[PDB]
């Protein structure tokens, strides 16, 4: 049984006695349509930029555990990624698409 | 008011260091690793600063025909 | 038996049969990790020519190359053991030394270049062996000859000094 | 010094009209092999660009703003020079490729890769790429300029698979070792 | 020579089933609430 | 599979199969004789078994059968245990080697 | 052949679908993450970085298309306020 | 007489239990099951983002580390959370994507039945090797030239995926270039 899993299994435990403790011992008792409006663009233009900025990155990471190999020839084509990814974030500047003002 | 960068490029410049840094410096530190790119390899050179052979990443196999060797035979065992 | 790396074995299946009497027997090396790391530059110095052919035989004889260099496969085995029979007979104490450190050191060969430095005059100056690694930067000193190693987790004594050859 | 092993990798065939040079002649090799019509093609090339851009606004005003047809003549000059650059690029490669006329080409890289020859150098230079890596650079880059009207790519590592067989610059080289051994006699 | 009824029972089955799928489309793009005994 | 790179940086484990596959192919097929392409049909099927191990699989559960019923009929007095198992060629027990080895 | 079960899941969502078209969307998501598990395996039957490699370009463009999709159901969902087809 | 094939249990250097991939390969269709099912589209996107885990925990166990954990950063932290953003704000009356699933019940067995007879004889005898007594076992041992310095699975891929194949990084570059400009020109305000 090895420690990572056994440190899943120990934190999980934690969660549960905390959730036992106050489903156990504090006081319960039961104490006890809407209208539609619409919502800001900003919020999915966030979540937009933040998923392909988050997917390019990712694209990186094994450049960065491959460089000695790649040396020159992988660095110019991971520049060239790199300089195609920049374009379209200055398209996301220059368009004010997270509202600067 | 605010310059325009085709009609005088270096009153832009000067604008953009203190009117936008944090665009205007980026645009100038990525600029830097072509240029760095350009000079320092060639400086190395001239200095002296040779780059460090690659290190090996496989069985170093001797090219040409095999050596002919004699010694440690099975009479040699025991 | 593949070359991939197992995930979920929970068992070790061993067989009994020895090798047939038509193949020489040769003895295999008695050696672990820590001692043959120490012993590596060495058995380089020594048996570079065989383990060459070895594996210069097995390339010539592509899929088939386990069953067709056996000889020059056993050769190896018995020139890495002239050398560790050699290092046993002349420098066991500086031998024993440096692989010990190398079995507490991660076996890492920058945590004891003290205790290399001592063997390899040691090896030197019995069995006439050099250290040797190609193809290192001619402009700055070798980095296993360097007094002072950067990544080791204890400094180094001042008065320990590298092992130049004929000096 | 022949290395006995003047065609050391499997290059692709293709049929042309005039002998093969160099399948991926480095980017320097292309521009000093260029002929002056090269520049005169490419430079007419570039100007087409904002000269067709310019004319269109003579005769089917677009009715812009104050400066946007300074802005769009900016992009269309350098669409104009990096489309005119390209072809500038193309008529020189295709002669290396033999798809086009090559006469001059032929004699100039007989001239100088039988001169390194005879100098001991390489006769495609010296990289700092691995030979692996090297291969991966030649195998991007052959025939690559055939590709231009979508993707650019031009050749700046020194490697040795170009597509030809070497023999030819080794025996031109001590044919005239020879000779002037010979002229050296006579004296 | 060959049989005519086996023959036969063979050519309604696969025919059946194209026509038992495209009796499983229409009960699937009925707008009630039928059932899947449709 | 074909492509040349394997798990670890190294090449793939069934590229000599497909490197042998393309050899053949392109050394006896040809416009002048396209039947020579079925002299590759027995390099296929190994490139096929590489990927695959139908062929392997049908061998081993073939024979496992047969190991196993054999091993049913003879009687084991005394098979060594695990942990004489676990002793086999160590430095001071000689005599678990033995018994292990039945020597 | 979980990855079979999966893609037959995803299939399933159009047949048991005739009104939620974010449902839809789910679908293909679900879809191309099981032929994705399905490389993956292969890859590592056939000992071939290529195969992870494939995989990693299908999650980019899966990501990429999950956001193209949103972006275009949001510019439906601000004309109409419903995401419901009246069926 | 001697037994000389011998099987023992091995100790430490032991490895993870296949039994853990029978219990996420269920996890896994009973959560897709419940994507498919649910009736609120969020509570769906939720069912979505655990089989996403799941098949995200079974790749690490059989040793796909890098690529296991890429699902768990951009599908579960960046593709599901687009997800779940949109849905959360957009108005949503469950009553009017709820349709009669009894109607689609033989389509949907008829649909299953074919499908799969025809999807599963196309699997490699790799993926089929142990689903469905002489049971059959995988072996391995190790090799040393072949190891001389290892890679992990997201060094191998660094070393071809801007070199040899630096094609498609360029084709994903542009997908993810046109996704930025699109969704943006779309749904903003200019
Ligand atoms: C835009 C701004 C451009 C920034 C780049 C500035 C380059 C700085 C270096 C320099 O100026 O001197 C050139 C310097 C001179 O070398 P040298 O001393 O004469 O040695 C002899 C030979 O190099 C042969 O010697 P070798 O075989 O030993 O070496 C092979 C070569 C290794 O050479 C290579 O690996 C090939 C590099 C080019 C291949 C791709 C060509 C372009 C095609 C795609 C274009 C992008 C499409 C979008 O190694 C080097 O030359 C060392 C240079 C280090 C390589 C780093 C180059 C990165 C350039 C990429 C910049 C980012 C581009 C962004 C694009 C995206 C924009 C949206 O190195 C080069 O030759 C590289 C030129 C690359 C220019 C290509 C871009 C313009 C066309
Ligand atoms: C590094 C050093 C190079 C960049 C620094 C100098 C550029 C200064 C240009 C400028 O107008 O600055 C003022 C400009 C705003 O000044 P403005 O007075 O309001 O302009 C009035 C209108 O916008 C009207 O302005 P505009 O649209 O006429 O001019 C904007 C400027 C922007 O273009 C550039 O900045 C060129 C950058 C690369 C050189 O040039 C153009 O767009 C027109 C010509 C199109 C050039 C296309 C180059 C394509 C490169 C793609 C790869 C080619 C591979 C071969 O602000 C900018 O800096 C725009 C450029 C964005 C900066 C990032 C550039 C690099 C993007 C990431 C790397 C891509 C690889
Ligand atoms: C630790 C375990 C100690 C042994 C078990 C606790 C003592 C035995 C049970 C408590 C008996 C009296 C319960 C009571 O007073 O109820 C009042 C209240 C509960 O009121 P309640 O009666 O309304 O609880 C409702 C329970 N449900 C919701 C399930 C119906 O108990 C408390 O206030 C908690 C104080 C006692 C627990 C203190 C734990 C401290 C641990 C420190 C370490
Ligand atoms: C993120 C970190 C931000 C980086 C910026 C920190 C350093 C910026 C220093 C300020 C740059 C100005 C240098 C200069 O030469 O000044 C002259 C000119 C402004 O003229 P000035 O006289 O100051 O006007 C005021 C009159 N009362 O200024 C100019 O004309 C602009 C000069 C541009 C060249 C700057 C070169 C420095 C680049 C440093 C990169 C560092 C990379 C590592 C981080
Ligand atoms: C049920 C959960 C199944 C999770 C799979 C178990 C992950 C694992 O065991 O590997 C740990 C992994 C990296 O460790 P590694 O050495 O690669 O694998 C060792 C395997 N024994 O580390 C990981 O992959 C990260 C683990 C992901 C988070 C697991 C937590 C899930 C259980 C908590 C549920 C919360 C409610």
């Amino acid at each position: 049984m090895s420690a990572m899993s056994i440190y899943i299994i120990f934190v999980s435990i934690i969660a549960i006695l905390f959730l036992a403790i106050d489903l156990i011992f504090a006081p319960h008792n039961p104490y006890k349509s809407q209208s539609r409006s619409p919502f800001n663009i900003s919020f999915f233009i966030y979540g937009l930029v933040f998923l392909l900025l988050d997917l390019e990155i990712l694209l990186l990471y094994p450049f960065a555990v491959s460089e000695y190999v790649n040396s020159a020839y992988g660095l110019a084509a991971a520049l060239i990624f790199i300089g195609i990814i920049t374009i379209g974030f200055v398209y996301e500047l220059g368009h004010d698409a997270l509202k600067v003002h | 008011t605010t310059p325009r960068f085709w009609s005088t490029p270096l009153k832009y410049c000067r604008w953009a260091a203190r009117e936008r840094p944090a665009l205007f410096f980026s645009v100038v530190i990525g600029a830097l690793g072509p240029v760095t790119l350009a000079t320092v390899p060639p400086l190395r050179r001239l200095i002296g600063d040779v780059d460090a052979a690659p290190i090996p990443l496989t069985y170093p196999i001797p090219p040409g025909p095999r050596k002919q060797l004699k010694g440690y035979d099975d009479d040699t065992e025991d | 038996m593949a070359t991939r790396k197992p995930a979920f074995n929970q068992h070790v299946l061993l067989d009994t049969t020895p090798l047939p009497d038509s193949i020489p027997k040769v003895k295999e090396i008695g050696a672990s990790s820590a001692p043959l790391l120490s012993a590596s530059f060495f058995i380089g110095a020594r048996c570079k020519d065989y383990n060459d052919d070895y594996m210069q035989c097995k390339n010539e004889n592509p899929g088939r190359g386990e069953f067709e260099c056996l000889k020059e496969g056993r050769r190896v085995t018995r020139c890495a053991r002239s050398v560790l029979k050699d290092i046993n007979t002349h420098c066991l104490e500086q031998f024993r030394a440096h692989w010990q450190c190398l079995d507490n050191n991660n076996q890492q060969l920058w945590q004891c270049r003290p205790a290399e430095w001592k063997l390899n005059k040691c090896v030197y100056e019995n069995l006439k062996l050099e250290k040797v690694i190609p193809d290192q930067p001619k402009n700055s000193t070798p980095v296993h000859l360097r007094q002072r190693q950067i990544f080791a987790h204890h400094a180094i004594p001042p008065w320990e000094r590298p092992f130049i050859p004929g000096q | 010094n022949t290395p006995t092993q003047t065609y050391q990798f499997p290059s692709k065939t293709v049929k042309t009209d005039y002998p093969l040079i160099d399948n991926d002649p480095h980017f320097t090799r292309v521009i000093r092999y260029a002929r002056p019509s090269d520049y005169a093609h490419g430079l007419a090339a570039a100007a087409a660009g904002p000269a067709a851009l310019w004319l269109m606004e003579r005769i089917s005003p677009s009715q812009v703003g104050r400066g946007g047809f300074a802005k769009a003549m900016r992009l269309a000059g350098f669409i104009g020079l990096a489309g005119g650059f390209l072809y500038f690029y193309q008529r020189s490669i295709l002669r290396f490729y033999g798809m086009s006329e090559n006469a001059r080409e032929v004699e100039m890289d007989m001239r100088e890769m039988t001169d390194r020859v005879k100098a001991g150098l390489p006769l495609y230079g010296e990289s700092r790429l691995s030979p692996a890596m090297q291969g991966v650079a030649a195998r991007q880059s052959r025939y690559s300029a055939l590709f231009f009207g979508v993707m650019p790519w031009f050749n700046f590592v020194n490697h040795n698979q170009h597509g030809v067989d070497t023999a030819k610059y080794y025996q031109q080289a001590e044919r005239e070792l020879e000779a002037e051994r010979l002229a050296r006699e006579q004296a | 020579p060959k049989d005519a009824v086996h023959l036969g029972l063979k050519g309604a089955a696969v025919v059946g089933g194209i026509g038992l799928l495209f009796a499983a489309v229409r009960t699937s793009l009925a707008r009630k609430n039928v059932g899947p005994w449709a | 599979m074909a492509s040349g790179y394997g798990l670890n940086g190294g090449p793939s484990r069934c590229f000599p199969f497909w490197q042998e596959l393309l050899a053949c192919y392109v050394t006896n097929s040809s416009e002048d004789n396209p039947d020579g392409k079925n002299k590759c049909i027995p390099v296929m099927e190994d490139y096929y078994e590489c990927l695959h191990h139908r062929k392997e699989a049908a061998r081993v559960r073939a024979l496992q059968a047969a190991y196993r019923e054999a091993e049913a009929k003879k009687l084991q007095e005394n098979p060594p245990t695990a942990g004489q198992i676990r002793n086999l060629g160590l430095l001071n027990k000689e005599e678990d080697t033995k018994k292990v080895h039945c020597a | 052949n979980i990855t079979l079960i999966l893609f037959l899941i995803g299939i399933l969502g159009f047949v048991l679908n005739r009104k939620n078209i974010i449902l839809m969307l789910i679908s293909i998501e679900i879809m191309l993450l099981s032929i994705t598990f399905l490389i993956l395996l292969s890859s590592l039957n056939m000992d071939d970085i290529i195969g992870q490699t494939y995989a990693i370009y299908i999650i980019v463009v899966a990501g990429a298309e999950s956001a193209i999709g949103l972006g275009i159901l949001v510019a439906f969902y601000r004309l109409r306020g419903s995401i419901a087809i009246e069926y | 007489s001697q037994i000389s094939l011998l099987l023992l249990k091995e100790i430490y250097t032991n490895g993870s239990t296949h039994i853990m991939l029978d219990i996420l390969s269920v996890l896994a269709v009973i959560s897709g099951i419940c994507v498919i099912i649910s009736k609120n589209p969020i509570v769906s996107v939720l069912h979505l983002i655990g089989l996403f885990a799941y098949v995200s925990f079974y790749l690490i166990l059989i040793g796909l580390n890098f690529v296991g954990l890429s699902y768990l950063i951009v599908y579960i932290g960046a593709v599901s959370i687009l997800f779940l953003f949109i849905l959360m704000l957009i108005n949503i009356r469950t009553s009017e994507l709820q349709s009669n699933t009894s109607n689609s019940i033989p389509l949907t067995i008829l649909v299953g039945i074919i499908i799969s007879s025809f999807l599963f004889k196309m699997l490699p005898y790799g993926v089929i090797i142990s689903n469905q007594k002489n049971d059959l076992f995988f072996i391995t041992s190790k090799i040393w030239d072949g190891a001389l310095a290892e890679n992990n699975h997201i060094s191998s891929i660094g070393n071809i995926m801007y070199t040899n194949y630096n094609v498609w990084l360029i084709l994903a570059s542009f997908i993810l270039l046109l996704a930025m400009v699109g969704a943006i020109v779309i749904t903003i305000k200019p």
